[PDB]
């Protein structure tokens, strides 16, 4: 009454209690966040600011 | 012949000892209730006695 | 330059809070002492701190003393009567006697007085202990002769330091058995050797330490194999020395802080002998610290320590730094056969019997002597009969 | 001002007492010390104290609260530049006074505790048995850091500090030749002693003592036996120079 | 409907106790006001539990600053004077000025005004800190205005917070040692990459933050094999911003609770440089909760961190969660000869032996350059000798 | 007796010392030689 949403964190997934993990009440999802590809490196460095001094091709380098 | 700072001189209700009005006359009128009932003379052993074993009894 | 305060004082208003009963108390104790004693006495202390010539006072009075006189009660209706009976100590105390709080004592030889002055606060009953005297070189007198009579009231009890979570406790026991030197069953030629230096400490002139510039102290260590008596020993010792024993009791509580207390504590009896057994219970991490405290740049003197360990090993890591280490076997047949006639078992048995029985007893320890002594008393207390060598057969086995 | 007073100085002079029914008299006899001083003398507590060359004054004025007897410490002065030459006096004071004293820290559990002692038997350097030339530089050190002139020091931007460590199996003169130190030179000695209880906080307050009273010899005995959370902790104190 | 309680009180029992006195010492300081400035000063704090300014007050007082004008005593008899010196600090200070306890002080320019009431009780003397100001625009001016002083009063010092078992210890400290750019002995590749990030920070304006959208704070590891002179560096640097300067000492009482304090405490100083000593020796309990306060969803700005680590293993696992972690590894030649003249081997030697003890001295740490000073000093010092040469080939074996 | 006394330290010939000195005052004389061989025993 009426409803927690919890998000937790780790960089260590091994460390976690297992008792955590696949209930409908406690986390139920889990999702990896890895590094990026490419085109998300490139879509990072274009919101980030680096055209204001690279040019599109040395963006894309 | 050494001077003394404080030179007030007190009258005689200010030598009044805090709280024993109270307490001996409550124990004079305890000593004369229980000369009254028994014809002896009781007399304090202990204003506040700290044994407790005896109190429990 | 402006004062925000204007605020004119009635003179009434200068008056200091507490100062009009008190300063009339204090006149009126002064009044009655020259009443009676016909000098004038001057407060030495108005809520003295020290405690130790305080319970001197209290165990004169209670003890009958001539020496402390009542002077006045200080009100009509507060205790003119108290008794010793605390029911937190280990032996109880009956005596009835006049109050001391509420009470003015004088010791008129001394030219010092006490008087513990009953108030009222949150919301008990509690006192100003004020010290009197009639001039600077009495009450001097009076102070260097605190700790001589605490000195001769120590030799007659035993004092047991017990470390605790806060700190260490103090108790004082009876000497309810006296221990002469013939009663101290061990090796002849340490015994010897040992009393040397007891005798020199506490049972003659102090003149030797001076002669051969010696510092007066001294720390032995009594170690041997397990249920060789070393405890019983150790109080037997302590028992034959005309000077107070004090016992520390290591426990788990144990720290670098109770062994300051302790040693302060037994060093204001001084010339005194502490007894410290099993000091191999004591924490590892203190143990720097308390070699120290016996050998270090800041050690102290004026005490005899006796100390007892089944590790050697682990105390002393030089073996050195106690003055001397001590072995205590088990007893050979003449110690064993010393002990049965100390313990009592000629109640029961011949010479004949006994010289046999210390024959028998081979490997013994004193303990196994004493666990003989009990069960081969209740069969002859029980069955008439003693039956020793089938006790000691028996027992081997 | 009490060890003036106690010891008959002739400054500070009494001048009056508060209360004419308080004490006029104490004693400085504390039986939870270890040195028990008889000395009987005017009170502090009730009186009034003034050192009439140097313009300062001081008053313990008692009063009664919740029945037991407290003081305000008050302090006078007859100018700000007295007043000033006053405190700038006195940790010079102090340091002479420390000169013939031994001043010992032990770590307790809140912190640290200082005591101040006479030596219970003094040791000449004549007694203390060693190769004269260990004897004769160990001492040459200790005698140069203090009374030769610090030319050196200033000249080169070098922190005026040294550290000797002695070493060796128990009993052969270390304990000897440190005692025989508090006599023998014209600064104070300080001994610290390590405990379970000691602290990087314990290190703190030691090193700040220690070093009010520099020019000093400050002593640690069996400095093996600190605890190793602290050891990192008491290196950086040690370079952290106050020359 | 019934009311136990019918007393009827006289309006003289309708009084409120303190507010007499309280009441009568406000309206007279706010009437002195008005007296001397012609404006009226209103009470914004009666107790007020802020410490900042009223130590800025104490300060300025203490400093003869022109700022703060005493304006009255508030009671004839209480102290009209006082002085700095409290002998728990570290540094004393002899400073004799006016009162501030009994003192009402004013910035008329500010429109603000202090008086520190004393009252007597338990039984010390205590006081009311009471702030007063014109009007509401002035009085927050004058908050708005204390941040900016501490900043520049705390360039002009160094910070040293000690963790202990209650909580961290704030020190401040007298720079008694300026430090130029030039007296930075270190790589100099990685000298002008670092010192980009600290002339940004520090030493510029602040647009660039905001133009590129880059968040206003920086953290980076300096770690290397121990004896490198790590420490002196990193003071070094920090020596040379011109901000104020905060060193935490992580101890055995570094907790989560301490580093909050001290994080808080330096934020209040930014921009500031915090210099962290030998992170490594912080608890393992704590470490990941501290990484958090400088990358987390709550973590905050202002701060430039400079950390140092023997085991950069430890601190961040990630190696990587500072921004940049460097490596200071032991002088080359160029960096040994730098030193040489920084540290004065000038003073005994001339150039040729410079650069030719720059050239012999490889594999030597800063430590054991300074070392070899100090024994280079005391020969040219004693023997007006210095053999460099010597020493360094008996200082190598 | 400092022949005899190899391998001691200064505290162990104190502790000589005052065991000889107290047989000494006490017996009339002070057998140093018998006190050295019950110290290494």
């Amino acid at each position: 009454k009426e409803g927690l949403f919890l998000i937790g964190t780790t960089n260590y997934p091994e460390e976690i209690d297992p008792g955590l993990m696949n209930r409908a009440g406690r986390f139920d999802r889990a999702y990896e966040i890895g590094l990026p590809d490419e085109e998300l490196r490139l879509e990072y460095m274009k919101m980030r600011g680096f055209g204001i001094f690279l040019s599109e091709g040395e963006i894309k380098n | 012949n050494i001077p003394f700072i404080y030179q007030y001189e007190e009258k005689e209700n200010e030598r009044a000892a805090a709280g024993y009005g109270t307490f001996g006359y409550l124990i004079t009128r305890i000593e004369e209730t229980l000369y009254d009932q028994y014809g002896v003379f009781y007399e304090l052993y202990a204003s506040d006695d700290p044994n407790t074993e005896y109190w429990e009894l | 330059i402006p004062f925000i305060y204007q605020y004119e004082e009635k003179e009434n208003e200068r008056a200091a809070a507490g100062y009009g009963t008190f300063g009339y108390l204090i006149t009126r104790i002064e009044e009655t002492l020259y009443d009676q004693y016909g000098v004038f006495y001057e407060l030495y202390a108005s809520d003295d701190p020290n405690t130790e010539y305080w319970e001197l006072l209290v165990e004169d009075v209670r003890s009958g003393s001539l020496e402390p006189e009542h002077v006045a009660y200080i009100f009509e209706k507060l205790e003119k009567k108290t008794f010793a009976y605390d029911e937190d100590e280990k032996e109880p105390d009956y005596t009835v006697h006049k109050s001391i709080r509420n009470s003015v004592y004088a010791y008129p030889e001394k030219g010092v007085a006490f008087a513990r002055i009953p108030y009222f606060q949150d919301g008990s009953i509690m006192s100003f202990d004020c010290l009197f005297a009639v001039n600077d070189e009495k009450m001097r007198a009076f102070l260097e002769g605190v700790r001589p009579r605490l000195w001769e009231k120590s030799k007659r009890k035993v004092t047991v330091f017990t470390d605790g979570d806060g700190g260490t406790s103090r108790e004082q026991e009876a000497i309810v058995r006296e221990v002469q030197r013939s009663q101290v069953i061990m090796n002849p030629l340490l015994k010897k050797e040992i009393y040397r230096s007891i005798d020199q400490f506490f049972h003659s002139d102090k003149s030797f330490y001076q002669t051969y510039d010696i510092p007066y102290k001294r720390g032995i260590l009594l170690y041997g194999p397990p249920g060789n008596g070393k405890t019983t020993l150790v109080k037997s010792i302590a028992g034959s020395i005309d000077a107070p024993v004090a016992y520390w009791q290591i426990t788990e509580f144990t720290s670098s802080e109770t062994i300051e207390e302790v040693f302060q504590a037994a060093r204001r009896l001084a010339p005194a002998v502490l007894v410290i057994e099993d000091i191999d219970s004591m924490p590892e991490d203190v143990r720097s610290f308390f070699l120290n405290t016996l050998d270090g740049a800041t050690s102290k003197e004026g005490l005899f320590l006796i100390g007892t360990t089944n590790y050697p090993e682990e105390i002393d890591p030089g073996l050195g730094r106690f003055d001397r280490a001590y072995e205590i076997g088990l007893p050979d047949e003449e110690l064993r056969l010393e002990y049965m006639k100390m313990r009592g078992f000629g109640i029961f048995l011949s010479e004949g019997e006994i010289k046999n029985a210390a024959k028998l007893t081979e490997g013994f320890s004193f303990a196994q002597l004493g666990e003989l002594y009990v069960s081969s008393a209740l069969q002859w207390h029980q069955e008439g009969n003693h039956h020793i060598e089938t006790m000691v057969k028996d027992m081997t086995g």
